């Protein structure tokens, strides 16, 4: 087996959390939605 | 017919060549596609402005001036060629004087002619609620003339013939001008101000003194970093880093003239015997960032020969 | 591990099932409290507008 | 003639690599 | 590994199949919720224009 | 078994605590709720 | 490695064939989605001009 | 165990992710599409 | 047993002490209660 | 026994001393009691 299941789970979860945080911060700092006092 | 039977006949060895070829091709394609996209979607260069009278400032966008206010301008200009009441502009015809207030004094403040004096009669003095602003404008003009005739003249011609005007400080804002914004206070304490209490030909000298310590050096470093931020050229613009007390680069003297001029401005106009009264500029002390704003020559500085002869560095 | 159900025998020990039950109950209670708090906060001052 | 010469050289490269790869892997 | 289907026996153990099922269900639920959230956000304020 | 129960517990609890503190700090610094002197 | 075809037996094990198949399917789906997205973006705002 | 299949999946996935992130950032910062408040 | 009793007690006590200290400094520094000279 | 007596004594004494010192410094620096020259 080329890759362990554990490595796949860890990598996918880390990438997903990092991407979610990055997307939320980029959308918040853009000032295009009027969320949290404009 | 091969000399590499182990590379050209074995299935494993035969896949080396194809794998390497594909890897090289894909790397080249990736680099090419990324840089093509970057160079195709990136914007054009940010051009400069080419006003005949300014360096990097524009008054040309014109909607602050009322469409009706221009008419009374022409009506007054047609009425009388010669100025009835001029104290500072003693040597200009009303045509040139009007072309100068529309171009420079209002363009540097970005305000309508109603902001100073009354459209029905331009030459009346104390018949409207906005006369104190006109008095302050005259005092500001006299200050500009004094600054031009005493400190900018001493600078060599290699720097240029640029002269101080209304847009140099105000930069398109009538009131609310702010020296020391939050942007330029990055690595300094937010209460820090330029120390306009000292004698500048020898005020900030710290090298090999033996009577000072790291406190004075810290204050000097704060001042030096403010100078770095105001010009944007880094610490090597006025200094040879092998020996700071040296006088070589020839912008360390122009900085001395600037320091003396700023001290004169603070002592004469900002707070003459108290800022609360008998002082224009609303008690707002000056700074190198106020005029220069991150460039060697201030963006609002006027090119040589554009301001009126009374206010020019050579009258 | 005779208290673990048949389906989850290859994963859970007998001592970890109780801790898992405690964690699940705690998470459910926290979710209920969180939904109530969010409803109250929206009723106070909407943050979307 | 910048595009035409590039196209000619790239075509020559592709045809030559095809020929040599066919010679090797057969 | 007698619960894994015949095709995936060389790849999956018997204890990892259940965790994989859990992960798949979680991902599908998250996808549905994200689709709903994106639809609501577009209905609120279009970001393309 | 791919993942210890202890490892999952530790990661999930630490993530929850960090996210809760972050979210309270982001809400407090935004100045949109009038909480703790506006 | 009995499931691997005759040609690719010296290169593939029996467990990596399935992973390779999954990767190929994912690549094809991603290519289709990318083509659709590029067509929509071009229809919205041409970039070459 | 043979390294060719594995060393290839990791490198390809990493290159794809990095290039996608970089390209979205370059397009976003160019300001030529009117996306996310112009 | 997944967790020692001593580990749980130590972690809980340290977290409680840190949280209580943080909450008292935050409430003191906001100046919204008129405590210790306003 | 989950905890030694000596460890408990050491931890409690250290925590008490640290808390007392911190409280004295904070109350002195607050300038609200008129102690030690106002
Ligand atoms: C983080 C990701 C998770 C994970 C998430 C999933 C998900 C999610 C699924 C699977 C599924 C499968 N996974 Mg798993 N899986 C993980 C780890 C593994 C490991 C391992 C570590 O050893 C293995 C061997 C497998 C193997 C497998 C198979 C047993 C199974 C079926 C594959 C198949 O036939 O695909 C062949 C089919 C494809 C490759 C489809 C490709 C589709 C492309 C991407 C196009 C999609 C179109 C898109 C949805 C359309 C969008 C519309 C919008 C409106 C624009 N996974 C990791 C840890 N796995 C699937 C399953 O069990 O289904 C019942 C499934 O749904
Ligand atoms: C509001 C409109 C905004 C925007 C705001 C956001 C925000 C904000 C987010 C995304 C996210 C995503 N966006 Mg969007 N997005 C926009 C426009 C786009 C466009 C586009 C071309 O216009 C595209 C292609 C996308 C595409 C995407 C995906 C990459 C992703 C959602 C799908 C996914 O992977 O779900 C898969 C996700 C999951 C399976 C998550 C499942 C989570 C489960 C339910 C647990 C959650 C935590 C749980 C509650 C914690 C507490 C309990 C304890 C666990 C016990 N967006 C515009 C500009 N987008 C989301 C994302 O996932 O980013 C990484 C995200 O956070
Ligand atoms: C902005 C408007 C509101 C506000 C809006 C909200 C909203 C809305 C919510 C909260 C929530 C909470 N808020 Mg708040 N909040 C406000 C102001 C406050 C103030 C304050 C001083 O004013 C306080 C003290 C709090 C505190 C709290 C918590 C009670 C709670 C989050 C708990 C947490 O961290 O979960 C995350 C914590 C963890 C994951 C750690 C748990 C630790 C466990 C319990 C202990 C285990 C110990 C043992 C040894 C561990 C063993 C395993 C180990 C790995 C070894 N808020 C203002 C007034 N707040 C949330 C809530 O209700 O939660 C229930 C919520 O949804
Ligand atoms: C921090 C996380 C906790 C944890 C928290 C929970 C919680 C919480 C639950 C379980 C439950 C389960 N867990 Mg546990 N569990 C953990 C660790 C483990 C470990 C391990 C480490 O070895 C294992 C093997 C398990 C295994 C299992 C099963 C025994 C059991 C049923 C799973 C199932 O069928 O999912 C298949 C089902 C799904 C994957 C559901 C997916 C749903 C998606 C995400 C959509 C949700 C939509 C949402 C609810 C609606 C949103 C509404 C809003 C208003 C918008 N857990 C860790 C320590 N576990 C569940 C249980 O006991 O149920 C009786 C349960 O409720
Ligand atoms: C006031 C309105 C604010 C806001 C303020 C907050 C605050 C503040 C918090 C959240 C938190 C959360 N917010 Mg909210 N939130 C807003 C808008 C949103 C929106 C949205 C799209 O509008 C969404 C989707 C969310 C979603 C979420 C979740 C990620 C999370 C709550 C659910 C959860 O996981 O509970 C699961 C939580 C638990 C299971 C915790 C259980 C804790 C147990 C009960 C013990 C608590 C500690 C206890 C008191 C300690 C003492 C006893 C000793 C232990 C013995 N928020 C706006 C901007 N939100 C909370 C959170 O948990 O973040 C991580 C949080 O702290
Ligand atoms: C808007 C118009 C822009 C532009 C913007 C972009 C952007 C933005 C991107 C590209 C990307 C690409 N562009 Mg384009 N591009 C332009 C013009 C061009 C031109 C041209 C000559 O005009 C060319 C030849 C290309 C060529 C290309 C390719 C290199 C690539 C898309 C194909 C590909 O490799 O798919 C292969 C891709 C895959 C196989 C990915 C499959 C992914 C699967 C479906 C999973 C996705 C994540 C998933 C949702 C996560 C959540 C679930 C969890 C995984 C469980 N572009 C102009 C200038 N281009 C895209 C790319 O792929 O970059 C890496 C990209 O992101
Ligand atoms: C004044 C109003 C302030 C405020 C000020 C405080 C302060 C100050 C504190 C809290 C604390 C808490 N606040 Mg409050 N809080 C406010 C608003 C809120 C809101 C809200 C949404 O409005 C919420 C949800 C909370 C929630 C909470 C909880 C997280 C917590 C109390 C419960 C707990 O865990 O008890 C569990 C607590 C215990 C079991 C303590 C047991 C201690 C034992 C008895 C020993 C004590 C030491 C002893 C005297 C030492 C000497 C003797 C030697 C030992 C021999 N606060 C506002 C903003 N809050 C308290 C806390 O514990 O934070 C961690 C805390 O210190
Ligand atoms: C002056 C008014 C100030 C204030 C100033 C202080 C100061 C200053 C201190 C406290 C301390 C405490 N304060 Mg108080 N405090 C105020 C308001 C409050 C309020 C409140 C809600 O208003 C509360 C709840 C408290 C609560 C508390 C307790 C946590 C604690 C005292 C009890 C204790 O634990 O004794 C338990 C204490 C002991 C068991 C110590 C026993 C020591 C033995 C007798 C030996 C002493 C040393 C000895 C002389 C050394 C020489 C001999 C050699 C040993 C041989 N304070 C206001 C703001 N408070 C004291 C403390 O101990 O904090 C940790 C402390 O130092
Ligand atoms: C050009 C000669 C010139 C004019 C004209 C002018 C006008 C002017 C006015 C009307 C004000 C007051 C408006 C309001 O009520 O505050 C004002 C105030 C300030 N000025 Fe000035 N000014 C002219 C020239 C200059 C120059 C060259 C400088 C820079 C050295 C300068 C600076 C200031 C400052 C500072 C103020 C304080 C205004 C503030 O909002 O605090 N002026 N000027
Ligand atoms: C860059 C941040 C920077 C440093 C560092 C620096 C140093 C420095 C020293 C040590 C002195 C005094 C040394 C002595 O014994 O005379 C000094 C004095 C002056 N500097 Fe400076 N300097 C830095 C930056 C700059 C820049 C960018 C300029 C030009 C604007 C400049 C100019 C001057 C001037 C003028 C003096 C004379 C001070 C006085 O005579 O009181 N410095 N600097």
């Amino acid at each position: 087996r080329p890759f362990e299941f554990r490595t796949s789970v860890v990598v996918s979860t880390l990438l997903g959390l990092v991407m979610a945080l990055l997307i939320h911060f980029v959308v918040l700092s853009s000032g295009a939605f009027n969320w949290l006092r404009a | 017919p091969t000399l590499f039977p182990e590379i050209t006949n074995t299935v494993r060895g035969r896949f080396y060549i194809v794998a390497g070829i594909i890897s090289v091709v894909m790397a080249v394609a990736s680099i090419a596609i990324f840089w093509w996209i970057f160079y195709t979607i990136t914007p054009a260069p940010a051009p400069p402005l080419q006003n005949p009278i300014y360096v990097n400032y524009t008054q040309e966008p014109t909607d602050y001036i009322s469409a009706e206010s221009l008419a009374a301008m022409n009506a007054y200009i047609q009425a009388n060629p010669q100025p009835q009441a001029v104290q500072v502009l003693k040597g200009m015809t009303t045509a040139q004087i009007s072309a100068y207030m529309v171009a420079q004094v209002s363009g540097g403040l970005k305000v309508d002619c109603s902001y100073c004096h009354n459209i029905a009669n331009f030459a009346q003095q104390d018949g409207y609620p906005n006369a104190a602003k006109k008095v302050t404008a005259r005092k500001m003009m006299l200050m500009s003339a004094d600054l031009n005739q005493n400190y900018t003249a001493k600078l060599p011609a290699s720097v240029g013939g640029y002269q101080i005007t209304c847009a140099t400080c105000h930069n398109g804002k009538a009131a609310g001008l702010e020296p020391y914004p939050i942007e330029i206070m990055n690595t300094l304490p937010n209460d820090w101000r330029l120390p306009l209490e000292l004698d500048y030909p020898g005020g900030l000298v710290v090298t090999g003194r033996k009577d000072v310590s790291n406190h004075e050096v810290e204050q000097n470093q704060f001042a030096m970093y403010h100078m770095n931020v105001s010009m944007g050229q880094g610490c090597t613009f006025c200094h040879n880093a092998r020996y700071f007390p040296s006088y070589e680069i020839a912008q360390k003297n122009h900085s001395i003239i600037m320091l003396q001029m700023t001290k004169h401005i603070q002592e004469t106009y900002v707070a003459p015997g108290g800022r609360i009264a008998d002082g224009i500029m609303a008690g707002k002390s000056p700074s190198c960032w106020l005029c220069h704003q991150g460039a060697n020559i201030p963006p609002g500085a006027a090119k040589p020969g554009q301001v009126p002869a009374v206010l020019s560095s050579t009258p | 591990n005779d208290l673990v159900p048949d389906q989850w025998k290859p994963l859970f020990n007998n001592a970890q099932w109780l801790v898992h039950d405690i964690v699940v109950k705690t998470i459910y209670g926290g979710l209920i409290i969180a939904v109530i708090a969010h409803v109250l906060c929206w009723a106070w001052t909407p943050w979307i507008r | 003639m910048a595009p035409f010469l590039m196209a000619f050289f790239t075509i020559v490269l592709i045809v030559a690599t095809l020929y040599f790869l066919s010679m090797i892997m057969s």
